[PDB]
């Protein structure tokens, strides 16, 4: 199951 | 026994190509089981998890897509390049159990044109920055608390199916296929000779082989290939020593397989 | 800061001449990751021919397989060839199938 992207790099 | 689920991910811009292309590929340990592709004009045991799956699957790898893609330009500033390269951001993330299902570690690691640029501590709630760079990032994110949610879902989403999948897969997920082995025998001139020790048809991927001379071990003359897909599931290695005519039998090829009833012993014959 | 293909050639099964098999070209450890690979039969380019879904290994590097089915003869002669921009020049594996 994908995780989601917690906030941009 | 143990297992991990990984999720890898790369992004690649293309100038005059458009946006850049993003895929995602999930495994439970050697098994490839799902491909997100944004350029996109699955395992069996992972169809039957239906339409609520699949489309917030497909949901979070958009959101991604986007979130990757302002990353790809935040680090093109980062590090003072140009609009004109292609340049290239990885993720691996996931989860080691054990066989209880239990949490072993997490996993969650970047890296920005082929170098490490920021992981997450095996704690879980720290990051290691590479550079200036990340650090940026670090700050970033320290101050979002995204430690926190990534912490969630390792120990929380990541595990729970991860057990699902394996449920769903055991009769293949579970099983390892120990090698199919033997000794070949190659005259190079009229005094030395190659004996190459072959494993095929294993699963899962991780495997030892090595030649030993006289019960010591050959780790200096031994030419051993990556391990390599079939295509059909399972891997394939090979071994090989040079050794003076008439001496093969000082040699020994030892085989290490988790599908083995127990270590191979094996040598040329004639 | 980029690191050049490693390329192995092989068929799926133990080759037996006259008996349907699948040809393999491995390649790993390269990055960046765009790459071209063709597998070749008596030096013209197979059509048709499949490939994996874009990987990595732990130090980053990608992998991809490319593979089509195959019935091995004794005078057919198979091979791999790959350009990446670390080489100059596409680089040629020939298929043997000892290795």
């Amino acid at each position: 199951f994908l995780r989601g992207r917690a906030y941009v790099l | 026994g143990s297992h991990s689920m990984r999720y890898f991910d790369t992004a690649m811009s293309r100038p005059g190509r458009g946006e850049p292309r993003f895929i995602s590929v999930g495994y439970v340990d050697d098994t490839q089981f799902v491909r997100f592709d944004s350029d996109a004009a699955r395992a069996p045991w992972i169809e039957q998890e239906g339409p609520e799956y699949w489309d917030r699957n497909t949901q979070i790898f958009k959101t991604n897509t986007q979130t990757d893609r302002e990353s790809l330009r935040n680090l093109r500033g980062y590090y003072n390049q140009s609009e004109a390269g292609s340049h290239t951001l990885q993720s691996m993330y996931g989860c080691d159990v054990g066989p209880d299902g239990r949490l072993l570690r997490g996993h969650n690691q970047y890296a920005y044109d082929g170098k490490d640029y920021i992981a997450l501590n095996e704690d879980l709630r720290s990051w290691t920055a590479a550079d200036t760079a990340a650090q940026i990032t670090q700050r970033k994110w320290e101050a979002a608390r995204v430690a926190e949610q990534d912490r969630a879902y390792l120990e929380g989403t990541c595990v729970e199916w991860l057990r699902r999948y394996l449920e769903n897969g055991k009769d293949t997920l579970e099983r390892a296929d120990p090698p199919k082995t033997h000794v070949t025998h190659h005259p190079i001139s009229d005094h030395e000779a190659t004996l190459r020790c072959w494993a095929l048809g294993f699963y899962p991927a991780e495997i030892t082989l090595t030649w030993q001379r006289d019960g010591e071990d050959q780790t200096q003359d031994t030419e051993l290939v990556e391990t390599r897909p079939a295509g059909d599931r399972t891997f394939q290695k090979w071994a090989a020593v040079v050794v003076p005519s008439g001496e093969e039998q000082r040699y020994t090829c030892h085989v290490q397989h988790e599908g083995l009833p127990k270590p191979l012993t094996l040598r040329w014959e004639p | 800061i980029q690191r050049t293909p490693k390329i192995q050639v092989y068929s799926r099964h133990p080759a037996e001449n006259g008996k349907s098999n699948f040809l393999n070209c491995y390649v790993s450890g390269f990055h960046p990751s765009d790459i071209e690979v063709d597998l070749l039969k008596n030096g013209e380019r197979i059509e048709k021919v499949e490939h994996s879904d874009l990987s990595f290994s732990k130090d980053w590097s990608f992998y991809l397989l490319y593979y089509t089915e195959f019935t091995p003869t004794e005078k057919d002669e198979y091979a791999c060839r790959v350009n990446h921009v670390t080489l100059s020049q596409p680089k040629i594996v020939k298929w043997d199938r000892d290795m």
